[PDB]
RNA sequence: UAUCGACGGCGGUGUUUGGCACCUCGAUGUCGGCUCAUCACAUCCUGGGGCUGAAGUAGGUCCCAAGGGUAUGGCUGUUCGCCAUUUAAAGUGGUACGCGAGCUGGGUUUAGAACGUCGUGAGACAGUUCGGUCCCUAUCUGCCGUGGGCGGAGAACUGAGGGGGGCUGCUCCUAGUACGAGAGGACCGGAGUGGACGCAUCACUGGUGUUCGGGUUGUCAGCCAUGGCACUGCCCGGUAGCUAAAUGCGGAGAGAUAAGUGCUGAAAGCAUCUAAGCACGAAACUUGCCCCGAGAUGAGUUCUCCCGAAGGAACGUUGAAGACGACGACGUUGAUAGGCCGGGUGUGUAAGCGCAGCAAUGCGUUGAGCUAACCGGUACUAAUGAACCGAGGUCUUGACCA
RNA sequence: GGCGUAAUGAUGGCCAGGCUGUCUCCACCCGAGACUCAGUGAAAUUGAACUCGCUGUGAAGAUGCAGUGUACCCGCGGCAA
RNA sequence: CGACACAGGUGGUCAGGUAGAGAAUACCAGGCGCUUGAGAGAACUCGGGUGAAGGAACUAGGCAAAAUGGUGCCGUAACUUCGGGAGAAGGCACGCUGAUUAGCUCGCCUGAUCAGUCGAAGAUACCAGCUGGCUGCAACUGUUUAUUAAAAACACAGCAC
RNA sequence: AAGCCCGCUCGCCGGAAGACCAAGGGUUCCUGUCCAACGUUAAUCGGGGCAGGGUGAGUCGACCCUAAGGCGAGGCCGAAA
RNA sequence: ACGUCCGUCGUGAAGAGGGAAACAACCCAGACCGCAGCUAAGGUCCCAAAGUCAUGGUUAAGUGGGAAACGAUGUGGGAAG
RNA sequence: UUGGGUAACACUAACUGGAGGACCGAACCGACUAAUGUUGAAAAAUUAGCGGAUGACUUGUGGCUGGGGGUGAAAGGCCAA
């Protein structure tokens, strides 16, 4: 094999797609859940997403709304949530694991915003 | 380099382009690098004179599109393919001028008279 | 009697052919080729030798030898043939004429048809020709690799035996000289290089990428900008890495024999290589070297771990690991992974605005932005708790110690 | 019925230009799987025994005859004698 | 209908819903997600898309694959029942943008002109003849083994008894 | 409750899985209550099991007639379906 | 040609037991039961049960078993010029 | 049909007209070479190619002819797998 890329669970398209949304649902509502691979890299859909949409802008605010297709979290994202991480350089929303849940067994935190 | 192949002369004796049948010394699945010594049929030449497009005779490969290492570690890289005909007289050039560079490994240790005919050396 | 070698006589092999029907036709479907795996030798060149129509040279015939190498086309379905251009050599035979529960089917023994021959004829003819299917998820056994246990376990090692090849040619220092009227035409050793088969490694050269960048069509977000979909739309290019027409490395020597060359010395007080003894003498033999390897029955070793506790299996976070299992690192005495920053890279000129311009989009501001499956710094985030497998120092019996 | 013959014919053989892996040799990737896990769950197939190895013998290439030696258990994957 | 909720078979109407050379791709309307799942970047195929150099050398046969393959202009051989063969062959152009001319009543119709301009590629995204020569046979379309042969087999107008 | 239902997001089809019908099948339609049996999983779902309800035309179709053709009666033939 | 047809022998037939390593036919010898003794096959140093038994000799080859047309002062013995 | 050359026979040019069991084709038709499949739904299907394509065509329904039959452009082909 090779060393460590990316994480294509299901295939191809499957695999930019499902980044969005699940996206949106960390500026909608502090609580998401996922599995494993949950949002590990959905803490990257966000931030990406978030910076470079730090400042309100022309050059910012349209690169908010390429990612997460929606209006509501995406004025949002601006106003509140920032300013509201002024004078704060990463750390935008991280998540400790939780234990898996019924149903599908697969471990899932809950994204939330600190 | 293999059979039936279609390379330019470099020498001067009528003939334009040449035919490769095959090598002296050498059985593999086709094959006639530099300096190998291989037995042809001009194809396109002077008819008339002396018989000559239709004849087979000798010749030495000058250059080729195979590309060769040097020492160094630089390959070096030709155009198309390229030969020098020779007649009885034990290694020697029908025609009276060469046209085209030669290599190195193919003058002291080996030919001496080639060399002086040499107008150019890489 | 130095190649050749009749008549005749005596044998070996059984590759050829004819072929005495006990074996299979309650049927091991046919030739050859093809493709794929396994187990051997009555050989052309080279090497070492015997005879010589062996003066020398050049050849003829025969023995030995696989060590390396036997890599190719045109007509025919054809097997063993016309032939062509190369080749130092490019032998032969067995394996149920090895090999179809591995392949290929081009051939022969089907339904059509054509043709000749036989027949009045349908039709026929082991006569020919065009088209025409060849199956199965192996249970057992065998072998090639990988593991779990058993002889109390973690870690680090050893390792009997098992597997292995070298050959040929060119060039330079010495020959178109020695020899011979001429023609013609040979030879240690030390080195460089040209053809080839054997563990890896790539920095250099080169081949690749649904990372990435660019162009562009349809369509949607009104247009522009910037993007979604045809699961990179299509077209062009391309880094790491893996790879390749890439690169680094791959003994000598020693010992014992055969053919053969000799020593000493008898049987025959001579002589003699032998008959006892003995000195030398082959690319082959053993070893050296590299690879595999305790299911190598001499089936191993080591230390430490259960002998009431001096550990270990399970677990958590990740791999210089990996199909399951295993293996290896770490678990706060933490940087293992992610985020952030920086370093090292991939592309190529941004948003906006000014003046641009009718516009496409050409300009200036920007040799500007955007992006990354590398590395470092940095723990800021994420590696807890707790349970558990668990024999209990088995005997008969030598010295030393007390 | 013999000979011969435009156009046409998925008819048979053959040669050239261009092109193509068809071949000389061959890397990965993409979709859907294989390897593992929850649930749902047949049908084919077997005289008995059965882990052999080295020779010999036999209709002169049988694991099962003869003489010795030997053989640890189970499991996964393959190419398949 | 075929034993079954078997990718098989089965008549008519809607062929002007929107973009092009069309009852072709993308997309409103309408309908639907009723063609078993989850985890790991083996060996091991079938399907699939082409490779640096050579290139059929494979092969019974280039089977398979590929290539040419829109439109407009120029041009086009042997042969011939002069009908044809001929989109023979061969060669060029074919983007976008600005300002215009011509035909017509007009078109959101068609044919052109001048200038500017971008890419490797302009029919840059929906099909799609490769071409040529020799030879065997049958004339051709058509007919023929519904379940391996469509072939030089059969038939046919014509000729003859 | 991974495949019953709601919202959003993401897609498939378009002579077609759209709309209206013939033949044929036939109540399988709708509602309520359930599921032991059927649905290649589960099911609080169903074209499944049980009990009801639904297809109210003179001008729609049947009903009527006729074509190829067929039948019965008289005529004529050992005999006669 | 894995015969037709005669002859001898031998087996398959209707044969033990047993040796010959194994064996259809070579050698010896013929089946009630349980049991005792003594012999045959063959074997008798050990595994293996029975004498490492008696007299004499040969070979030295480990020959102990394929082997041939052909050669030999290897060696021993005998007769004759 | 028009115009032109010619007496005519007829010819040439343009236009008109557009046949032809003709060629490419919507829907589709046929179906040479291979692989998959081969306890396929079962009475023969899938994929990559390949060739031919308004008529003597294709198709629904109704009706007629039957076994030693008929029929048959004869293939021993067909007459409910």
């Amino acid at each position: 094999h090779r060393k460590s890329g990316r994480q294509l669970n299901r295939n191809s398209s499957h695999r930019q797609a499902m980044f969005r949304n699940m996206a949106g649902s960390l500026v909608r509502h502090e609580i998401i859940k996922t599995t494993l691979p949950k949002a590990k890299e959905l803490r990257r859909v966000v931030e990406p997403l978030i910076t470079l949409a730090k400042t309100d802008s022309v050059a910012n605010r349209r690169l908010a709304f390429a990612r997460t297709r929606d209006n509501e979290i995406v004025a949002k994202l601006f106003n509140e949530l920032g300013p509201r991480f002024a004078s704060r350089a990463g750390g935008y929303t991280r998540i400790l694991k939780c234990g898996f849940r019924a149903g599908d067994n697969a471990p899932m935190a809950y994204i939330e915003l600190v | 380099i293999q059979e039936q192949t279609m390379l330019n002369v470099a020498d001067n004796s009528g003939a334009r382009r040449v035919m490769c049948i095959k090598v002296l010394g050498g059985s593999h699945r086709r094959y006639a690098g530099v300096g190998d010594i291989i037995k042809i049929t001009i194809k396109e030449a002077i008819p008339r004179g002396k018989v000559k497009k239709g004849d087979v005779l000798k010749a030495v490969v000058v250059r080729t599109k195979k590309g060769v290492r040097r020492p160094d570690g630089s390959v070096i890289r030709f155009d198309g393919n390229a030969c020098v005909l020779l007649n009885n007289n034990s290694e020697q050039p029908i025609g009276t001028r060469i046209f085209g560079p030669v290599t190195r490994e193919l003058r002291s240790e080996k030919f001496m008279k080639i060399i002086s005919l040499a107008p150019e050396v890489l």
